[PDB]
């Protein structure tokens, strides 16, 4: 559907509503805290990622 | 004359103090520097690890 229509506001809906369109749904998210999602896990992962070397000094 | 039974004969240095001769010991030392140095060597470049 996406890639047909360019009306990016259709999502899964959890309820069991039977419309997917979230005009009528009434949910609204802000652009800063899905924004951080991206950025503080792409950002995180590539420390992850790069190490190589793992001590663990038993307590 | 003597004190006692027996006398046991005095170690120079102190108990337990650890040394060595020969060309054994340099190329431990040296080794110890390659144990050290293998766990930089994969982390040199823009392309190495954490």
């Amino acid at each position: 559907k996406q890639l047909k229509e360019k009306i990016s506001n259709i999502g899964v809906d959890c309820l069991g509503y039977g419309s997917n369109d979230m005009k009528e749904l009434f949910v609204v998210d802000p652009f800063i805290g899905k924004k951080q999602q991206i950025l503080l896990a792409t950002q995180l992962c590539r420390m992850i990622l790069k190490i190589d070397n793992v001590i663990i000094s038993g307590k | 004359m003597n004190f006692g039974s027996q006398t046991p004969t005095i170690v120079v240095l102190k108990e337990g103090t650890d040394a060595s001769q020969g060309k054994g010991q340099i190329i431990s030392n040296i080794n110890a520097c390659v144990a050290v140095q293998e766990a930089l060597k994969p982390t040199l470049g823009p392309l190495g690890s954490d």
